[PDB]
C-alpha cells in the first residue's frame, strides 16, 4: 500500500517493471511487471505454411534473430528427416556467434557497464571512456558484420533457409573474417579483465539451479540433444515437458517455469557451471585461473561469463570457417522434401535455452511450441531482486531502485523474447 | 534550444531501435538535437516531456499503448511511424483470428492483469505524420529523415518497388527463372534489392506498393506458368500488410 514500482527498466529489451511489495516485516512479493503485448507467435503462424512461418520467427526478438531463426530452422529439419551438411552446420554454427559476440557485447558494454562508472546512457562515456567504447562497437561490428555476411542482415536474417544457405560467401570473405576474428580476441581479453574486476554483489549470494543444452560432440557450443542441470541430472531435450512446466501469472504477459517445483537460472553462467571442462584456447585458461568469480551462486557472474565466451566463440569459430573451408566449393543449399513430421530443438541462445517445437501436416504448421531464456528466468530473477530488496528496502528509494534494476540486467533479460 | 528527440516503443523486436543503436557516430549525425526519452539507452528517460519529433516502433497490442499513443500525439509536433509494426501494425496482423481465440491458443484461460488487444498500425488511433519503413528500416532511411527532419525539411517515401534497385545491380529475377514467390513487383524499394539478391525472394517486408506501371512483360503470364494463385499473393502480401485494405484488388489488377 506504499510499494516501489520501477515502471520501466533501462538499457534492458523490452517493455517491462517491477512492483516490490513492501510490508511491516519487510519485504512480501517481489514483482516483475511485464506489458509487452503478446504477438502470438505461437498461435498466428498456426495453418501456415513451414517456409511463411519461418521466416516469422525472428520478428520474435532482434537481439536473437539468428537464434530464433536458425532454431526454428533445426526443428522444422528434424521434422521433415533432413540433416544439415557438414560444412553447412559450422556456418551455422557462425552466424550463431556473431549474434553472440554482438549481443554480449552490446548487453555488457552498452548495458550493464553504464552502472558501475555513473552514467544514465552508454551515448554518454563517449568522451570520457573512448577506447571502451572503441573496443565495444568493434566486437560488437565484428558482430553486426558476420550477420551481415551470412544472413543478409543482424536483425532477422533472409539468407539461412530450409537446406542451409541462398548465397554462400566468396572464399576471400571467410578468410578475410578468420582475419577479423584475430584481430578481436585481444578485445575481448580487454573485456574479461575489465568484467571481472567488477562487483558481483553479496546481497544476492545464494544457492541456484543451472540448466543448460548439452554440446552435442567434443567442445562447448550451442547445438545439442541433453539438457544438463546442475544438480548432476540430464534429461533429453525432446522431453522438455515432461522436465519442465509452465504457469501463467497475473503480472506478467510472460510464463514462468518451474525445474523440480523451484526457479532456475539458464544464461552463460549456466553454461559455464554445466559445461565448463569442453573450453579450451584462451577461454580454458581464463576459467581456470578466474573461478572465484565464476561460480553458480551469483547472479552478476553472468556478465563476467558473457567476456569468456566472447574469448571462446571468437576461437571456435576459426577453427569452425576452417572447417567449412576444408569442404570448398560449397553449394549453398540442399533440396528438403517438406514431408510431416515433429521436430524439437533446443540451442544456447545468447542468453540461455531456446526451445522451438514443430509440428507440420500437409506442408504446414499444425503445432509449435517456443520457450525463451529471458521467460525461463523470470522466476529466480524476481527471488534475486527480492534478496536485494531485502537488504536495501529502508533506504532512500532512489538508492534502492538502482541496485534491483543492475541485477535485472545482469540476466541480460529480452522481454519480446520471454512474450512471443 | 536542441531539437528534442525521444524514440518511444510499443509491441516490437526492438530491431528499428536496434538499428538506431548499432549505428555507431549516432551523435555526430543528430547535433543540433537531443534524445530526450530512449528507455533502452537512457535511464534519464520521461515519457511526459514535451518533444519535437517522436520515433514510434511497434504495434498497439496492449489497451495502455493506446493512451501511450495518445499521450506522445499530444506532447510531439512530428509523430514519425517507425518500422512494419507501427507503419503497417507489422507480421503480427497477418491472422485476423480474434484475439480471444489467439488467448486460447497459448494461455487456455488464464487472467493477466493487463488487457491484450489485436495488432493495429500506429495510424488508427492518432495521426501518424511520416513513414520510416522496413522490417527493420535501413540505415540509409534513418539518416535520410533525421538528417532531412533536422535541417528543417520534411521526408519523403520512395514509390517505386523493389524491382528497379532489383534490377540496376544486375540481379537476376530469381522470379523469372527459379519459381520463388517474390513480391517485389509489389513491395516498396530501398534495401538495395537485399533478398533476390541473396537468391531468395522479396517477402515484403517495407511495405505494399502498388503495380500500376508495367514492370513486368506479363506477371499474369509468370503467376500463372509458376503456379502462383491471386489468394496465394494475398497470404503473402500479408505476412507485413495485413491490414492494407487494398491488396484485395491490387493483386487483381495484375491478373486482369
Ligand atoms: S518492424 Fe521488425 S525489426 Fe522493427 S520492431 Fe517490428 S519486428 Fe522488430
Ligand atoms: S527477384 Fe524479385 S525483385 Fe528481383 S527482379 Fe525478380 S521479381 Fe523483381
Ligand atoms: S527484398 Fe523485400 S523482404 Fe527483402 S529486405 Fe527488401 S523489402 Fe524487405
Ligand atoms: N538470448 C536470447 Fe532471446 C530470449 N530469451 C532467445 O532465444
Ligand atoms: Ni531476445
Amino acid at each position: 500500500y506504499l510499494p516501489i514500482t520501477i515502471d520501466h527498466i533501462a538499457r534492458v529489451e523490452g517493455k517491462g517493471g517491477v512492483e516490490i511489495i513492501i510490508g511491516d516485516d519487510g519485504v512480501k512479493e517481489v514483482k516483475l511487471n511485464i506489458i509487452e503485448g503478446p504477438r502470438f507467435f505461437e498461435a498466428i503462424t498456426i495453418g501456415k505454411k513451414l517456409e511463411e512461418a519461418l521466416a516469422i520467427y525472428p520478428r520474435i526478438c532482434s537481439f536473437c534473430s539468428a537464434a530464433h531463426k536458425l532454431t526454428a530452422l533445426e526443428a522444422a529439419e528434424k521434422a521433415v528427416g533432413f540433416v544439415p551438411r557438414e560444412e553447412i552446420q559450422a556456418l551455422r554454427e557462425v552466424l550463431y556467434i556473431g549474434d553472440m559476440i554482438e549481443s554480449h557485447a552490446l548487453h555488457l558494454y552498452l548495458l550493464v557497464l553504464p552502472d558501475y562508472r555513473g552514467y544514465s546512457s552508454p551515448l554518454k562515456m563517449v568522451n570520457e571512456y573512448k577506447r571502451e567504447i572503441e573496443i565495444a562497437l568493434k566486437l560488437k561490428n565484428l558482430g553486426t558484420w558476420m550477420m551481415d555476411i551470412l544472413g543478409s542482415r543482424a536483425i532477422h536474417q533472409e539468407n539461412a533457409v530450409l537446406g542451409g544457405f541462398g548465397k554462400l560467401p566468396e572464399k576471400s570473405v571467410l578468410e578475410k573474417m578468420k582475419a577479423e576474428l584475430r584481430e578481436a580476441l585481444p578485445l575481448a581479453e580487454y573485456t574479461f579483465e575489465l568484467f571481472a574486476k567488477l562487483e558481483q554483489y553479496s546481497e544476492v549470494e545464494g544457492p541456484i539451479t543451472h540448466l543448460a543444452v548439452k554440446p552435442r560432440g567434443d567442445a562447448y557450443g550451442i547445438y545439442g540433444d541433453y539438457i544438463k542441470a546442475s544438480d548432476g541430472e540430464e534429461f533429453p531435450s525432446e522431453k522438455y515437458r515432461d522436465y519442465i512446466k509452465e504457469f501463467v501469472v497475473e503480472h506478467s504477459f510472460a510464463k514462468h517455469s518451474h525445474y523440480k517445483g523451484r526457479p532456475f537460472m539458464v544464461g552463460a553462467i549456466s553454461r559455464v557451471i554445466n559445461n565448463a571442462d569442453l573450453l579450451y584456447g584462451k577461454a580454458k585458461e581464463l576459467y581456470e585461473a578466474n573461478k572465484d568469480l565464476l561460480k553458480g551462486t551469483n547472479p552478476f557472474a553472468n556478465n563476467l561469463a558473457q567476456a569468456l565466451e566472447i574469448v571462446y566463440f571468437i576461437e571456435r569459430a576459426i577453427d569452425l570457417l576452417d572447417e567449412a573451408l576444408a569442404k570448398w566449393p560449397i553449394k549453398p543449399r540442399d533440396e528438403v522434401e517438406i514431408k510431416d513430421g515433429f521436430g524439437v530443438s533446443t540451442t544456447e541462445a545468447p542468453r540461455g535455452i531456446l526451445v522451438y517445437a514443430l509440428k507440420v501436416e500437409n506442408g504446414r504448421v499444425s503445432y509449435a511450441d517456443i520457450i525463451t531464456p529471458t521467460a525461463f528466468n523470470l522466476a529466480m530473477m524476481e527471488e534475486h531482486v527480492r534478496m536485494m530488496a531485502e537488504k536495501h528496502y529502508n533506504d532512500d528509494p532512489e538508492r534502492l531502485k538502482i541496485l534491483a534494476e543492475m541485477v535485472v540486467r545482469a540476466y541480460d533479460p529480452c522481454i519480446s523474447c520471454s512474450v512471443h | 534550444g536542441k531539437v528534442r528527440i525521444g524514440f518511444y516503443a510499443l509491441t516490437s523486436c526492438y530491431g528499428c531501435q536496434l538499428q538506431l543503436a548499432m549505428m555507431d557516430e549516432l551523435l555526430q549525425l543528430i547535433p543540433n538535437a537531443e534524445i530526450v526519452c530512449w528507455f533502452m539507452i537512457d535511464r534519464d528517460s520521461i515519457e511526459d516531456e514535451k518533444v519535437d519529433i517522436a520515433f514510434i516502433e511497434g504495434s498497439v497490442s496492449t489497451e495502455e499503448e493506446v493512451e501511450l499513443v495518445k499521450k506522445i500525439r499530444e506532447n510531439a509536433k512530428i509523430v514519425v511511424a517507425v518500422g512494419a509494426c507501427a507503419v503497417q501494425g507489422g507480421v503480427q496482423s497477418w491472422s485476423e483470428k480474434p484475439l480471444e481465440e489467439l488467448w486460447k491458443k497459448v494461455y487456455g484461460d488464464a487472467k493477466v492483469k493487463f488487457q491484450p488487444k489485436k495488432a493495429e498500425p500506429v495510424s488508427k488511433y492518432i495521426k501518424v505524420d511520416y513513414n520510416i519503413y522496413g522490417c527493420p528500416p535501413e540505415k540509409k532511411d534513418f539518416l535520410y529523415a533525421l538528417g532531412t527532419f533536422l535541417i528543417g525539411s520534411w521526408p519523403e517515401d520512395i514509390d517505386y518497388p523493389v524491382c528497379l534497385e532489383c534490377r540496376l545491380n544486375g540481379h537476376p529475377c530469381i522470379l523469372l527463372e527459379k519459381g520463388e514467390p517474390c513480391l517485389g513487383p509489389v513491395t516498396r524499394a530501398g534495401c538495395n534489392a537485399r533478398c533476390p539478391g541473396f537468391g531468395v525472394a522479396c517477402i515484403g517486408c517495407r511495405g505494399a506498393i502498388g503495380y500500376d506501371v508495367a514492370w513486368f512483360d506479363s506477371l499474369a503470364k509468370v503467376f500463372k506458368e509458376k503456379g502462383m494463385t491471386k489468394e496465394e499473393i494475398i497470404e503473402r502480401m500479408k505476412m507485413f500488410n495485413g491490414h492494407d485494405e487494398r491488396v484485395e484488388k491490387m493483386v487483381e489488377k495484375i491478373f486482369s
